[PDB]
Parts: structure tokens; sequence; C-alpha cells
RNA sequence: AUUCCGUUAACGAACGAGACCUCAGCCUGCUAACUAGCUAUGCGGAGGUUCCCUUCGCGGCCAGCUUCUUAGAGGGACUACGGCCUUUUAGGCCGCGGAAGUUUGAGGCAAUAACAGGUCUGUGAUGCCCUUAGAUGUUCUGGGCCGCACGCGCGCUACACUGAUGUAUUCAACGAGCUUAUAGCCUUGGCCGACAGGCCCGGGUAAUCUUUGAAAUUUCAUCGUGAUGGGGAUAGAUCAUUGCAAUUGUUGGUCUUCAACGAGGAAUUCCUAGUAAGCGCGAGUCAUCAGCUCGCGUUGACUACGUCCCUGCCCUUUGUACACACCG
RNA sequence: AGGCUGAUAACCUA
């Protein structure tokens, strides 16, 4: 039960936010999906400028 | 009996740092220390690009997220007391404080 | 006027010091001189038979020039552009026993030396032997 | 009058002259019109219509090489092989490379086409844009796949175009440009 | 010490002449400017002294330091920085009407010599591979 | 093009009814004279307004305008 | 610069190839099938001959020599890592094979593949491709 | 015959043309200053240039 | 389209006529010689050279991409 | 620009536009820097003629300074000024000066009313429906998602001499980087190796170390119009690296093999200046893998300064048997 | 078979 190594790849990330594995923002360790990202970019310091 | 001591203070709001900042060299000037700074250090850009579309569908666009730090040194001559002293002023939200002994 | 390595043009001062170099016949070619590539960027050997000592001149010329340059450095230096065939070309380094080869062969004639913060620096005696040939290229 | 300007530090810009009314003031070739030292400045002439007429001949010219795509924006290489013709140009034919440039130019440039069909005339600026193209496309078209070297080609053609020969490709396209338009009165 | 030191711009070029008293020497990066590569760009480099003359320079020496930019950019921002060191030190430590005399020279020639171009990269936008350009379009 | 909207129009001749003694030809002078007289957030926008205000004081010297009483 | 002898050959035969004697001995070398450009190259230096020279100015002694190196590169000094048929399947030896022996090597490492019938043997067989490329799109020629 | 002559723009009709790629201008001979006529010019044309007719007889319609 | 047939190297034939009529061209680079001698570009190269050490031709312009030679004495 | 001037049964306002915010372009003026430098000086190395001259290295929190670098505060353009054209208007054209005279350049933000446009496979957003222990839950092993007579779309590399190859030579910007466990990130330096790669001593949680940081190009030589040293697909042999695992080749090396392709039919895309195109670099994905995407700089043009012909859009008049609105 | 059209016919190319 759960003996394949997790070590890396998509399946030992998930978003930390929403728990799906897909999209994962890993820059500057943020874990997030681009979809819970863009939602929660202000509240993080996030801010468009150009 | 008298050492440089490097304090360095980190803020994502320009006007903040630079208040703190000049209370600070402010605060050295009433004391008659010497001071060397502030020392702007180069704007860190994190720079973070999505797709603006929770799917695949549509023309591609894309938002540009940027989190600018703002890092700033002062350099102060005097003993680690005296400069405790200036630095428990209280500091405004956002500035991140942190005193060290310069290692020369 | 004294003319020394930077007064005199680069193409020049390697041809005549790189004759310099086979004249005294200090260097030690290693055995796969005429074997091996410059980098696995190229496709064919070099062309020149005296290849080797062409590279060791140039060697010393940019030792001369800055200090602290290791065998990593010299790589990039005598790196390029690398061909994939159908892919896009990118940067590629070249070879590294041909860089430390010609390194240690330098310093043991007294022409380079140890850095203490890292890579070969130009000696004194190496100083004065790369300006003597500088000075007796003929002006052109 | 008289200019210590000479381009590439080899040609003079005195004695040279635009004997054509239509594309004088469109022709910067003289000593008196900004000569320059090097066909190579980093000018904006973009920036307005008829500016430029002021580039002098010699550089449109080096612009006009940059082609096709492999070649585009090696001006370096544009302006040895322009430096290198001039050389050649002054070998064979004697004479002031720049004064047999602007001729080159002169005879290229059609005088009348057709639009819509129908006659029209020409403006001396397109005249000037049309021999430039002309001259260049020669020298490339001759210069491909051909042992014969970009700048002798490139000498040639200007010779020939200079001369009002039929055998430069310029000459020949402005003649057909130039019949069809008669056939189109 | 009657020395100036003026700056010269080209896209990120920069360049920095340090004009001081002397007897005619021009050096860039300690390199004699006769030795200015590329080769056909030497021209350029070399037209503030054509245009002025030897004998501008004889009472002055030029030590130019560049940085940045490329090949090209850096022979302007070289040859923007000669002129205005010039202009600057007839100006400050030999008289107005010189400095006036040879300004107009200068800008006649060329204007680019004593103004900076203001021309910059345009940022690249997103649905293509340039600033303009767009990715190609299909229909069907 | 370079027409003004209501807002540089408007706050012009607001300026001129009311400082009309103040006011000068001099477009300097008067950008300086709206930083005393006048809130206006921008510089840019300032600028707009005293070159306009200028205008419309040239226009006043040589006869009467339209949406200005000067008293 | 120099005037051809009545002994320059226009066409030369080595290991059942016809050796174009107009081409630079490097680039002349290469027609033969398991001698490419880099193994030309040092197959002249150690045979010390010239490569300045045109093929068909070679006397027959100095074509005769280049072959010997190319049969014994290991009596040169050739590294191993330099040869076209390293540490074979069968012998385990290092040699450069050419002419008919590569494509007689050629022919045995297939049959040997598609007598045990390897999945890349079968391929071979079916005249697919066999080296993980996709086959959807593009190598469409029949 | 046609005989090539030189005048020189006076004014600018207007762009004129499907595509508005051609040029109406008023044009006087060089050689007899007290002749005028209307003709179509191809490409960039402003007041004061000169410009080469292979044909002086033909005029062109006005808003042609 | 036919394929030229330039020679790698010369003949007695041709050798002499480079070395007489050569030397009058007003322009000579490899390319010229290589058309009218049919011979080609790598033997015309080595070609100017040797007129070069002879002293029948003089040099006018240097570079690895374009040589350019002309007679020594003018007619 | 529903931008404004005016007309006027309308008068006065609200959104969008503009303003605005970010980046870039000017500042030898302000603030001030041993995590950025310059100048001078001292000492030392080399060259030339002990002084002197040229060049390089090192040192100085008491050489001095802020031109170059960094980034805060401000200044700067308003079409200000001249000529001409417009109605006393609004405004337009050209020109001097100016860093800048297209709202200076490029972006971000962005109305009303709509689409049965996309997304339930981003979400511990969600209604109803289905299934829920011989499960559509979850996990493990293996395979597949890549399978190849064929059609299509975005692209990469090319058809060469304005070139390929081999030398010599040489100039960027955006940015990113670690749990210290022997050590998990970016890696300098030394050594071993032809390469790939390996070993050892270290630096950097960073303007400090990697970063002394590219290619095209420049330069000399060779090749010589020949599918050729153009092109590098296909394929054989063998080595090394990532991983628990590489076969249906993960990728990276070595030798060998050396296909079409000689500029492309109908048709069709993008683009007006540091733009097109060429050239490489960083970042995202990432144990390993880039021909993709998002940014960055480097080289640097042709043509136009128009028109409504084609494809569309905005506004007035007019016709209408259309309103699911001419795909009527 | 491809192209043209939102799509079919018509038309165009191979
Ligand atoms: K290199
Ligand atoms: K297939
Ligand atoms: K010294
Ligand atoms: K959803
Ligand atoms: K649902
Ligand atoms: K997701
Ligand atoms: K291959
Ligand atoms: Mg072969
Ligand atoms: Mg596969
Ligand atoms: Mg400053
Ligand atoms: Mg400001
Ligand atoms: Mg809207
Ligand atoms: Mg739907
Ligand atoms: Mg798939
Ligand atoms: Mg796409
Ligand atoms: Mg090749
Ligand atoms: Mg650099
Ligand atoms: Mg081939
Ligand atoms: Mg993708
Ligand atoms: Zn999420």
């Amino acid at each position: 039960w759960n003996a394949h190594p997790k070590n890396y790849g998509p399946g030992s990330r998930t978003c930390r936010v929403c728990g799906n594995p897909h999209a994962i923002i890993r820059k500057y360790g943020l874990m997030c999906c681009r979809q819970c990202f863009r939602s929660n970019a202000k509240e993080i310091g996030f801010i468009k400028y150009r | 009996m008298i050492h440089k001591i490097r304090i360095t203070l980190s803020s994502k709001n320009v006007k903040n740092l630079e208040k703190v900042c000049a209370d600070l060299v402010r605060g050295a000037k009433d004391k008659r220390l010497r001071v060397k700074g502030p020392v702007r250090m180069p704007t860190k850009v994190l720079n973070i690009t999505t797709r603006k579309s929770p799917c695949g569908e549509g023309t591609n666009t894309w938002d540009r997220f940027e989190l600018r730090v703002h890092k700033r040194v002062i350099d102060l001559f005097s003993s680690p007391d005296v400069v405790k002293q200036i630095t428990s002023i209280t500091i405004e939200p956002g500035v991140e404080v942190e005193v060290t002994i310069a290692e020369s | 006027p004294a003319r020394s390595v930077k007064d005199v043009s680069p193409h020049d001062f390697v041809k005549a010091y790189a004759a310099h170099l086979k004249r005294s016949g200090k260097l030690e070619l290693p055995e796969w001189t005429d074997i091996v590539k410059t980098g696995k960027l190229k496709e064919l050997a070099p062309y020149d038979p005296d290849w080797y000592y062409i590279r060791a001149a140039s060697m010393a010329r940019k030792i001369y020039l800055r200090g602290g340059i290791g065998v990593g450095g010299f790589r990039r230096i005598y790196g390029g552009n690398q061909r994939n065939g159908s892919r896009p070309r990118h940067f590629c380094k070249s070879s590294g026993s041909v860089a430390r080869h010609i390194l240690q062969q330098l310093q043991t004639m007294n022409i380079i030396d140890f850095d203490p913060k890292g890579g070969r620096r130009i000696t004194s005696n190496g100083q004065r032997d790369l300006d003597q040939v500088a000075g007796r290229i003929s002006a052109a | 009058p008289h200019t210590d300007v000479l381009l590439f530090n080899r040609w003079s810009y005195d004695g040279v002259q635009i004997a054509d009314m239509s594309v004088e003031d469109y022709i910067t070739a003289t000593a008196n019109k900004h000569p320059t030292y090097m066909p190579h400045t980093a000018g904006r002439y973009q920036a307005k219509r008829f500016r430029k007429a002021q580039c002098p001949i010699v550089e449109r010219l080096t612009n006009s090489l940059m082609m096709h795509g492999r070649n585009n924006g090696k001006k370096l290489m544009a302006v040895r092989i322009i430096k290198h013709a001039m050389e050649i140009i002054h070998l064979l034919t004697d004479q002031n490379p720049i004064q047999v440039i602007v001729d080159a130019v002169i005879n290229s440039g059609p005088r009348e086409d057709a639009t819509r069909r129908q006659a029209v005339d020409i403006s001396p600026l397109r005249r000037v844009n049309q021999a430039i193209y002309l001259l260049t496309t020669g020298a490339r078209e001759s210069a491909f796949r051909n042992i014969k070297t970009i700048a002798e080609c490139l000498a040639d053609e200007l010779i020939n175009a200079a001369k009002g020969s039929s055998n430069s490709y310029a000459i020949k396209k402005k003649d057909e440009i130039e019949r069809v338009a008669k056939a189109n009165r | 010490v009657e020395s100036v030191q003026c700056f010269g711009r080209k896209k990120t070029a920069v360049a920095v002449t340090h004009c001081k008293r002397g007897r005619g020497l021009i050096k860039i990066n300690g390199v004699p400017i006769e030795l200015v590569q590329p080769e056909i760009l030497r021209y350029k480099a070399f037209e503030p002294i054509l245009l002025l003359g030897r004998h501008r320079f004889a009472g002055v020496d030029m030590r130019i330091r560049v940085k940045g930019g490329g090949h090209t950019s850096q022979i302007y921002a070289i040859r923007q920085s000669i002129a205005k060191a010039l202009v600057a030190f007839y100006q400050k430590y030999v008289d107005e009407q010189q400095k006036k005399e040879i300004k107009d020279i200068l800008i006649r020639y060329d204007r680019t010599l004593l103004v900076a171009d203001p021309r910059r990269c345009e940022p690249k936008k997103f649905g293509g591979r340039g600033a303009r350009s767009r990715f190609q379009k299909s229909y069907r | 093009g370079r027409v003004r909207t209501k807002t540089v129009k408007k706050s012009s001749r607001q300026v001129i009814e009311r400082y009309y003694s103040k006011m000068t030809l001099d477009f300097h002078t008067n950008k300086k004279i709206l930083e005393e007289v006048a809130i206006i957030p921008s510089k840019r926008l300032r600028n707009k307004i005293a070159g306009f205000s200028t205008h419309l004081m040239k226009r006043i010297q040589k006869g009467p305008v339209r949406g200005i009483s000067l008293k | 610069s120099l005037v051809a002898n009545e002994e320059f050959q226009h066409i030369l035969r080595v290991q059942n190839t016809n050796v174009d004697g107009k081409q630079k001995i490097m680039f002349a070398l290469t027609s033969i099938k398991g001698i490419g450009r880099r193994f030309a190259n040092i197959a002249c230096k150690k045979a010390d001959i010239d490569m300045n020279k045109r093929a068909g100015e070679l006397t027959a002694a100095e074509l005769d020599s280049l072959m010997v190196v190319v049969a014994n590169p290991r009596q040169f000094k050739i590294p191993d890592w330099f040869l076209n048929r390293q540490k074979d399947y069968k012998d385990g030896k290092f040699s450069q094979v050419t002419s008919n022996a590569l494509d007689m090597k050629l022919r045995d490492d297939l049959e040997r593949l598609k007598k045990i019938r390897n999945h890349r043997g079968l391929r071979h067989y079916w005249g697919l491709r066999v080296r993980g490329q996709h086959t959807k799109t593009t190598g469409r020629r029949g | 015959e046609s005989v090539t002559k030189h005048a020189i723009v006076i004014k600018i009709m207007g762009r004129t043309g499907s595509r508005g790629q051609v040029t109406q201008v008023r044009v006087k001979f060089l050689d007899d200053q007290n002749r005028f006529i209307m003709r179509n010019v191809k490409g960039p044309v402003r007041e004061g240039d000169i410009l080469t007719l292979l044909e002086s007889e033909r005029e062109a319609r006005r808003l042609r | 389209k036919e394929k030229v047939n330039n020679m790698v190297l010369f003949d007695k034939g041709t050798y002499d006529k480079l070395i007489t009529e050569a030397p009058k061209y007003k322009l000579i680079t490899p390319s010229v010689l290589s058309d009218r001698l049919r011979i080609s570009g790598s033997l015309a190269r080595k070609a100017i050279r040797e007129l070069m050490a002879k002293g029948l031709i003089r040099m006018v312009s240097a570079h690895a991409s374009q040589q350019i030679y002309t007679r020594a004495t003018n007619t």
C-alpha cells in the first residue's frame, strides 16, 4: 500500500491550497497550482503593473 | 570600543522602508554617531507569469505578476548597546529589521 | 615607442609567440595531439599542424591580460555554437584536457603559476617573455 | 566646393556631380550634401516622409545588400562588399567609384510605370528607390550559385548600369517597366 | 589636475573617456585606438579625430573605458564619449570660443557625436515572438 | 491629436476667471501659479492646464472670449 | 602553381570503389564505406602522407600505405574509441570495417535480431522506425 | 513623336486611384513656364520636386 | 545546365597562357582566373601566389573572402 | 476618441475615452555607498629611455570624489516658440531649440448589453442524477496515452561561396540558485579522462559566490559550383549519465552510415523603427528530457507617411414582406 | 487529393 516511490515527479507534489497535482508553481517555493495562485495572487503580495 | 554595526532593512513598501531608514539615520545623528548609508541594493523583482484562463480555451492571455523587494543597508559605528537602543523604536509594518555585527 | 602585448595586434602576436614556443622546444606535446578535436562542438580536428603551439600562445596572452582563469574558464573561452542537426544551436564548452595540459606545460616553463585566489596567474618571467616577443614584431 | 572627407579615406567627393535634374535633390553623393567617411550611420531616416532622401546613396546601397533573410542585420559584411566593389570599379573603369555609382542609379531608375492599367509618372524619390533595388537584385541573382563573388558581381552590375549597356540586369528591367507603361498609354 | 570624465551611450553600451592634460595619448582599455576592432568600424571611432585633427588632441591624454552593449554599439559609445570629453575639456580648461568652434564642426557632421540616441529595445508581448510580430494565424 | 479634454479646458477657465490678475503670458510662471492657487493631482495635468491657460491669456489680450467672465 | 605530370590519375580503385583523383586525398578516401572525414584525416597523418595534394598525385605505394593503416588501426596506435566496430559481438575485437565488410556486418546484426524475434529486429523486418520516433505524421513515403 | 520634358510640381491635387497609390499633381514645364497640365504620379511626391515626362501631350482628368 | 569541368592542376598549354595573358588583366581574382582559364578556385589561389612571387602582379586589396590583384605595370 | 469648438427644446449629470499606474528615454544638479565604482597617490612586476614615459597587480573605513553603477526624492514637454493654414473657435501642417514634439515609446487597468462560447478534468465551488465493498472509492504490478496505407495546423533544419569547415579574435541583458545529512540548489578552483563524465578542496540563502558570465559577427586559412567539405534524416556498433526501473531507442558522447531537399503550384500569415528578420541567453515545465511558451539583450533593414479596391468596423439618410433578424 | 467558403454548389491547383 503506497509502496511505489514518491520522491520525485508530479505524483509527489500537489497544490498546497487545493491538493491538485497539475500546473504546480514551484518558483520561490509557492507550491500552488496556477489557478489557485491567480485567485490568491493579490493576497500573497503579487501585483500587476504592466 | 567603537565597532561597525550593519543594519539591513527589507520591505515591499518603498515609503515605509524609506521612513524607517530616515528615522534610524536621523536617530543616530542625534547621538553624533558616524553613519554610512543608507545603501540601496538593486530591487529584486520576483516575477510569476501564468495563464489567465482556468482552462485552455480562448486566446492565450497571460498575467505578469510582480513582487518587488527593496533592500537597504545602514552601517553605524558604535557599540551594540547604543545600536540596540536606536533600533528598539517601533518599526512600520512590513519592514524587516536585521541587526548584525559586521565581520569587516 | 616601446610596444607591449596591448600595443600590438592580437593576431600578429599569437603567430609570433606561437613560433617562439615551438622554437624553444620546451613544450612536450601529448600523444593525442594529432587525434583529438578541440571540443565536442567541433566536426573535425584542427587544420593547422601546429595548433597546439597556437593555442598555448593564445592562452598565455589571456592569462597575461587577466589573472585567475581556470580550466573551466578556458573551456568557455574557446567554446562556441554546437550544431544539433535539425535542432537549434546552443553554446558548448571546449576540451578540458587540452586546456589543462597546456596550462601545466606553461607552468613548468615558469610562464604562469597558481594564483592564491584560484586559477592561473602570469609570473614575472612570463611578463618579460611575452613583452620581449611583442617588441620584436615589425610595425604593421 | 571642396571637402576633406573621403569615403573610406580612399575616395574623394570632389568632382562628383549629379547630371539629372529630376533626381538631383534625392541623391546624396556630393561634397556639399553631408559627405561621410563611412557608409554606416545609425541614423533615423524613417521618422518622417522624404527623410531618407538625405541618407547617403552609398549607404542606401549597403542597406539593400542585407537580403535575403539569411543576411538580415549583417551590415558589416555589406559595407565590406561595397568597399571591395568600389575598389574593383576603380581598376576596371579608371574613374571615381562614387561617380560611377551615381551614374548607375540615374540610368537604372525607371521614369514611367503602369498602375490600376494605364501609364503614370514615377516620382524622383521612387525612381531612386527602384534603381537601388534593381541594382542589388541583379548582383544578388548573378552571385547565387556562382563562383563569382558578390562584390565582383556588384561591380560589373554598377559598371554596366552606369555605362547604360543592356548587359546590366537593372537596365533590362528598366526597359521592360517602361515598355509595358508605353503599351498602356 | 585638469581632467574631465565624459560618457557616451548607445543602447546598453556605456563608454567613459578620462581626458586630462597630456601629450596626445588615446587608448581604449589600455589599447591604442589605432587597433580598434572591428577594423571596418575603425573609421567611425576616428571621426572626431579626423574632423577636428590630431593637433586638437596634441595637448590631452584620453583613456577610455567601455562596458556593456555590443561590438557596434560600443564604437558609437566610444565615438560619442571622445567628442564630449574634448568639448568639456576645452570649455573648462582652454576657452569658450575654442569650445564653440569645435562643437559646431562636430554638430555639422553628425549630431549623434554629442547627443545620445534614445532608441532602446521594445519589450516582447505575448502572442508572438517579437515586439510586433504575431504568431501565424490559421483558420482551417 | 492634442485636443484638450473638458478637465483641462474647464479647469483653465475657472483659474482665469478668479485669478486673471495673477496670471501672466509665460507658461513657466503660470504653472508655478497653479501650484499656489490650485490642487492638481498630477504634474502632467498641471502642465496641460498651465499651457492652455497661457493660450487663453493670449486670447483675452486681443479680445473677449466665450466661456470666461471677467467682471 | 604546379603542372600535372603524366602520372596523374583521374580515377583510382580502392577496395572495389571508384576514388576520384581530382579530390583532396583526405576527402577522396571518404568515398569508401566505413571511412569518414575524421577517420580519413587520421589515416593520412599515420601514413605520413601530405594532405595538401590531390588523390591522383599519390603514387601506388603511397595509396597502399593508407589501406594498411585502415586494416591495422591498433598497430598505428589509433585508439579503440575511434573505430566504427568496437567490441564485436562475436569476436569482441576492435576494428574498422569498410566496403563489403561493413555491409556484411550490418546484415548480420539485423539477421541476429530477427532470428531471436527481437522487437528491434521485427520492426526492421516490417520496415518501421526502430529508434522510438513517432510514426503518425512523419516518414510517409508509401 | 514623344519628346522627353521636365516639369516642376506646383500643387498636390490629392491622392487618387482605387487603392490611393496614385497622386494627381499640377506641373509647370521648365522649357515653357507658361504651360500647365495635370499628371498622375506613382510614388511619394511633394511640391517643388521635378518630374521627367516621356510624353507631354497627355493630360490627366481631374479626380481621375 | 551543363557541369563545368575545371582542371585541378595546370597543363603546359594553360600554364604558359597564365604567365603571358594573366599579367595583362586589369582585374585579377581567383574567380576571374577560374572562369577565363577554366581552372578551379583552389588552383587559382595558388596561381595568384606564384604570380606574386614572380612580381608579375601587384596587390590591391587583401581579405579572406575577397582578394583583389592587378597588373604590376599599366599597359 | 460621444475628443473638443459650436448649433440648439432642451437643461444638468453618470460610465467608458482621457486622466491615471508600471517600465524605458534626459539630469556632470540633490541624497551616498568596503555587497557599486572612478581619479589620484604609495608599493611592486614588465617594457622603453636614475628621474621620466607606457602598462598591469596590490594596499589605504584618515586620498579625495560620485562622472561611470545602484535607487530614493525632485526637475523636465506644455505643442512652449516661429511661419503658414483654419471661423473670433476647436485644431492641423512645417521649423528652430531640445534627451524627448506620434496622447515621447511600450504596457497594465478598462463601460452598457450580450454568447445556451470554454471550464463540473484547478478547487473541502456546487444542485440534481449515477455508483459505493465480485466499488466508477483507494492502492499495487504491467501495458497504453507515443501504436501508422493517409489528410490538416503551429514549428525546427535546410537547399549553400552574402556559404560550410578550421583557426585567431571579441562585445550583452532579463533572470535563477541549497535540508548540509560526507552531500539533495547554482557551481568556481585543482586533479583524472579524447569526449561524455568522475574525484577532491571550497564559495554563495546572495549588488558579496556561480557571474573573470553568449551567439551572429570580426579575422586568416582551406574548400571551388560538383548534392560538393551544402543538407544531416535513416541506421549499425560502443561508452557514460539521471532514476526503483531506460526495452517501444529518456538524454548526453565516439566512429561509421550519408535520404529527401537545387528556393517550392493553387492559396495564405505577420509586420511601419531599435520595428521586420537574423543571433544567442535566462526563466517556466524539470530526477532525467525543449524543436514549445514567457521574458531578455545583440546585429539591424526595405517600403509607406496613403486608400476604402478586398476582408471588416463606426456613424447619418433611405428601402424592407427580415426580428431565430440575409446562414432571414 | 489540396485550396477557396462558416458550410454546400460553383470555381481554382496538383
Ligand atoms: K569562442
Ligand atoms: K510513418
Ligand atoms: K610602475
Ligand atoms: K470550474
Ligand atoms: K457536478
Ligand atoms: K491545477
Ligand atoms: K546523423
Ligand atoms: Mg566513407
Ligand atoms: Mg516514441
Ligand atoms: Mg551620478
Ligand atoms: Mg521623475
Ligand atoms: Mg467594452
Ligand atoms: Mg455550449
Ligand atoms: Mg497525447
Ligand atoms: Mg501557437
Ligand atoms: Mg556539414
Ligand atoms: Mg562580457
Ligand atoms: Mg555530402
Ligand atoms: Mg507546452
Ligand atoms: Zn490549487
